[PDB]
């Protein structure tokens, strides 16, 4: 995020990283129950992967994160690379998350569920500050 | 879902 | 554009 | 990149108007969001954009794509939650 701000610690509790086996963090995502992650297909998620829940600060060897190994991953069959429409992927995990005051889950929308154009809302992650 | 323990500071 |  | 989690606060747009940024690469199952001084960029894929809804925080987007230099003047391009939930709860209840 670029001209952001830092979180309090733990209060987007369903922010996840997405981490290969060297440690790097390439991708978000959002916990959606104890055993499920949604995150965007484009992110090209395998089972070799690791989902890092209850973290804050990536440099940090003190917090108490939550390492889970992924299962399967479930593209969105309607997903198509060339538009990047119907961008997202299901992570099922092989060990459940622990839930707890910094670990837990967002809401899903209904289908039919109205976010008007002006609102404001909150986006979160790793991703640059700058370019 | 949807209401975290430690309330986000905006 | 740019995948983010 | 940053060690600390990072926020912002953006609004949404009509996909109408973020046509006259990005034309006919807005689908319907995208929504846009930004364009007031911050952005996302790239290593915030696959996470959240959540709006307030009756007191709780509800996932109304999956960070996408967007500007190739993540310009704060322009939107970012969110997957659009409401368009695909039928499919999430689809494959929770098969697996």
């Amino acid at each position: 995020i670029v001209n952001g701000e830092e979180a309090v610690p733990g209060s987007w509790p369903w922010q996840v990283s997405l981490q290969d086996k060297t440690g790097f963090h390439f991708c978000g995502g959002s916990l959606i129950n104890e055993n499920w992650v949604v995150t965007a297909a484009h992110c090209g998620v395998t089972t070799s992967d690791v989902v890092v829940a209850g973290e804050f600060d990536q440099g940090s060897s003190s917090e108490k994160i939550q390492k889970l190994k992924i299962a399967k991953v479930f593209k969105n069959s309607k997903y198509n690379s060339l538009t990047i429409n119907n961008d997202i992927t299901l992570l099922k995990l092989s060990t459940a998350a622990s839930f707890s005051q910094t670990v837990s889950a967002v809401c899903l929308p209904s289908a039919s569920d109205d976010f008007a154009a002006g609102t404001t809302c909150v986006t979160t992650g790793w991703g640059l500050t700058r370019y | 879902c949807g209401v975290p323990a430690i309330q986000p500071v905006l | 554009s740019w995948p983010w | 990149t940053p060690d600390r989690l990072q926020q912002a606060s953006l609004p949404l747009l009509s996909n109408t108007n973020c046509k006259k940024y990005w034309g006919t690469k807005i689908k319907d199952a995208m929504i846009c969001a930004g364009a007031s001084g911050v952005s996302s960029c790239m290593g915030d894929s696959g996470g959240p954009l959540v709006c307030k809804k009756n007191g709780a925080w509800t996932l109304v987007g999956i960070v996408s794509w967007g500007s190739s230099t993540c310009s704060t003047s322009t939107p970012g391009v969110y997957a659009r939650v409401t368009a695909l939930v039928n499919w999430v709860q689809q494959t929770l209840a098969a697996n």
